[PDB]
């Protein structure tokens, strides 16, 4: 979101990876797990996470931008005509034998 | 947001350099091959060429046909090479002239580039503005306040000088006062969201005579159409070319006669 | 070669920083905020963490 | 009547809705300060229409096509000499050369010198370019889109008389409203010719609009914008943003001589200096 | 005289219209079914025109690796550019 130039894009949004996720160490046996737990929960129950994750998050390198990356050349299309023209080759070797 | 666009129309030599390479070998190949054919029959060459050239090229010319029995396939096969070619080619510049346009802008206060800044998004106000006040404040906006400081103007028109040399990034400041200057200098374009819509009056002392009177009169300002015409006076006053992309395409095109013409005499002077 | 060093106070913002400011609104607990000097985040380096 | 009745004979203390600011107003009671820039504007049928092709000035701008003829003297020229090696390509050579930009003249002779093919490859090179460009301006032509208004603001000589133009419309106001005495302090005619073409409901208004039975229509300018940022059907972009009328605030009346007054002031520019506004 | 069997020659080089010199047709039919075929090839090339520039529109995009299983991560030596990649020291990745 902060690549300057939109260039740097990671592949689609997570789709073949560990798909984890963060939260927070605490000691074997520590009383304020419980506590802590609602408490994120009302944060996401709230939308105050959402709050922070609007303010804490840059969204201007949307995903698949149609942007000035087309470089007025395709290699492959040409290509494949001449392919087609390599049969035309071949035709005409056709037609001359006979 | 002023850099000019399609500057060269990127023809052949800004654009990479296959394209007239390889439309040359490729006529030059299926004219030797198209005339070797014509030997083995089932200015000969001259008219081999030139027909080369003419089913390439599509125009119309008034030339003749060689014996096709077999060549007439390999013809009309580089004649759907030739205007598949120019179709995509004329095709792929209209759509990449059509879609250039980035977005060079900030759109608004709402751009974490500039919540967390850096040396290149250069963002700065008047030294001892009411703008700093508004943004001293608001207790999120500190770190705007951090950035502008190191780089605070005395004048207005010091930041217009600056931005105009392109030493400043952006600047904020009231909306109708850059309207204005956008309408002096056309290098000059604001952002779209408008922010902290405010109010522009009459500094006023305390209880006065002059408190109740000029309100009033203000409003009878208002209520008729005279500041529109001061609007009238200020603020509604404002003030693929082919000269810088086809210019040197008419220099190659002149030179291409010049050579053409020695070229001719060198003909003359042989035949 | 020595180990004796000093104890730099330093600013702390971000996201992070948010959820903790948060938990101590709603939770109110005090933060004891300092930064790790034994290294990365962690691993278990022959059966030491 | 109504709120200013109220606040007037004081069965109330302040009003706190939507209102505007004129003399009288300012004559019987005190506003506060404005906090929201609420103007008034002008809603009209403002259908579809075309993308207005006129002319186009992009590609030649009236000077490429000295060039043409320059190219066509010179081609000419070489014709000539072409005709002093060797036929009727000396007046001809403009049609000829001229005629095989739009590639579909008749075939005329051309010679086996390779002179006038040689210029004739180039100029046609060039023209397919200039097509691929003139092609290229019309693909970019869709990339602006702007139906133009009809009426240009409260100044329009459509609002002197509609017998005046061709089409005859129609515009209202709101009846018993600060409109009507913010109109008939300016422009008297406007209401003799508005009070034939009368109404009695904003929303009945919209549907009047919609549905044929009213042309224009003239009321505040953002509610006018939350009936577009609410509208079913999206055919109303308004006149400008408010340019050429009466831009004023809305304000909380008061007594004359409240003490809320300056802590109303107060708590409103708070209100505006947080962003909460 | 002769467009009995170079009438194919004659038609699919005159669906592109490529400045081909075939034959002067004294037949009106054939002139008005030329003249069906020329408007037929214009609004194909139109279409065409606007399907190219409708895929340009519609520009999708493709990518080097779309999988952590895939072939590339065997070897570099698979295709003829090694590329390059790794991770943070000491860390959990
Ligand atoms: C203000 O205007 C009133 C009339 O509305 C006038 O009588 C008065 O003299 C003016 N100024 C003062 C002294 O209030
Ligand atoms: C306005 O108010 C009067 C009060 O008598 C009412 O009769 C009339 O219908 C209303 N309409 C107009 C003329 O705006
Ligand atoms: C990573 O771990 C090794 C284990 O010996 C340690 O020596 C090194 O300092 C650590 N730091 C790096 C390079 O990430």
């Amino acid at each position: 979101g902060r690549d300057e130039g939109c260039k740097l894009v990671t592949i689609g949004s997570g789709y073949i990876f560990a798909t984890t996720g963060y939260g927070i160490a605490l000691q074997k046996g520590s009383p304020w797990k419980r506590q802590i737990d609602l408490a994120l929960l009302q944060f996401v129950g709230d939308g105050e996470m959402e709050e922070l994750e609007t303010l804490w998050l840059t969204g201007i390198c949307h995903n698949e931008k149609n942007e000035v990356m087309s470089s007025q050349l395709d290699i492959d299309n040409m290509a494949g005509v001449f392919y087609m023209l390599a049969a035309a080759m071949a035709l005409s070797l056709i037609t001359f034998i006979w | 947001k002023e850099i000019p666009r399609s500057t060269l129309d990127s023809f052949m030599q800004p654009f990479q350099s296959t394209l007239w390479l390889l439309v040359g070998l490729s006529v030059h190949v299926v004219a030797v091959m198209l005339y070797l054919l014509d030997r083995f029959s089932p200015l000969t060459l001259s008219s081999a060429m030139w027909f080369s050239w003419g089913v390439l090229l599509n125009s119309g010319i008034g030339e003749g046909a060689p014996r096709s029995f077999s060549a007439r396939i390999l013809g009309m096969v580089w004649a759907g090479f030739a205007m598949i070619i120019v179709a995509s080619y004329t095709a792929n510049l209209a759509a990449f002239l059509v879609l250039d346009r980035p977005e060079e802008r900030i759109t608004g206060i709402n751009d974490p580039r500039l919540r967390n800044p850096s040396d290149k998004f250069i963002y700065a106000t008047v030294k001892q503005s009411s703008v700093d006040i508004y943004f001293r404040r608001q207790v999120e906006l500190s770190t705007m306040y951090r950035h502008m400081e190191k780089h605070n103007y005395e004048s207005a028109a010091e930041a217009i000088q600056a931005v105009r040399d392109n030493k400043l990034h952006a600047f904020i400041w009231d909306s109708a006062v850059l309207e204005f200057e956008a309408s002096q200098k056309c290098d000059l374009v604001t952002t779209g969201e408008l922010f902290f819509r405010s109010g522009f009056g009459i500094g006023m002392r305390k209880d006065s005579p002059w408190k109740q009177n000029v309100s009033l009169s203000i409003l009878k300002s208002h209520e008729n159409g005279f500041m529109e015409d001061l609007d009238k006076t200020w603020v509604r006053y404002q003030e693929t070319l082919t000269f810088e992309n086809m210019a040197g395409v008419f220099m190659l095109v002149a030179g291409g006669i010049v050579a053409g013409i020695f070229l001719i005499f060198i003909e003359i002077a042989y035949k | 070669s020595t180990n004796e060093g000093m104890n730099v106070k330093k600013c702390c913002k971000g996201f992070c920083i948010d959820i903790l400011k948060k938990l101590s609104r709603t939770v109110k607990f005090t933060y004891d905020l300092y930064l790790v000097t034994n290294g990365k985040h962690g691993k278990k380096v022959n059966n030491v963490w | 009547n109504g709120m200013i009745g109220e606040v007037v004979y004081q069965r109330a203390v302040m009003a706190v809705g939507s209102l505007t600011i004129n003399e009288e107003r300012s004559e019987v009671v005190d506003f506060s300060v404005p906090f929201v820039e609420t103007g008034i504007s002008v809603m009209v049928s403002r259908s579809n229409g075309t993308v207005s092709p006129s002319a186009f000035l992009e590609p030649f701008s009236a000077s490429v096509w000295v060039m043409m003829f320059v190219m066509l003297l010179i081609v000419s020229a070489i014709a000539v000499f072409v005709f002093e090696y060797f036929s009727f390509t000396i007046g001809k050579a403009i049609w000829l050369l001229w005629g095989l930009v739009f590639n579909n003249s008749v075939p005329v002779q051309n010679p086996k010198g390779t002179t006038s093919k040689i210029m004739v490859s180039v100029w046609a090179f060039f023209a397919v370019i200039f097509l691929a460009s003139y092609t290229a301006n019309l693909a970019a032509f869709m990339i602006q889109e702007e139906f133009v208004d009809q009426v240009t603001g409260l100044s329009d000589k459509k609002f002197q008389r509609p017998h005046d133009y061709s089409p005859p419309f129609r515009f209202g106001t709101v009846p018993n409203g600060s409109t009507e005495r913010n109109i008939r302090n300016n422009y008297p005619y406007m209401h003799q010719y508005m009070t034939r073409f009368n109404q009695r409901g904003v929303e009945d208004a919209l549907v009047s609009l919609k549905t044929g039975k009213l042309d224009a229509f003239i009321y505040d300018a953002a509610v006018l914008n939350y009936k577009a940022g609410r509208d079913e059907g999206c055919k109303l972009v308004t006149i400008g943003s408010g340019y050429i009328f009466a831009t004023t605030g809305y304000g909380i009346a008061l007594q004359k001589g409240s003490p809320w007054k300056r802590q109303i002031d107060l708590a409103l520019l708070q209100f505006v200096g947080d962003g909460e506004m």
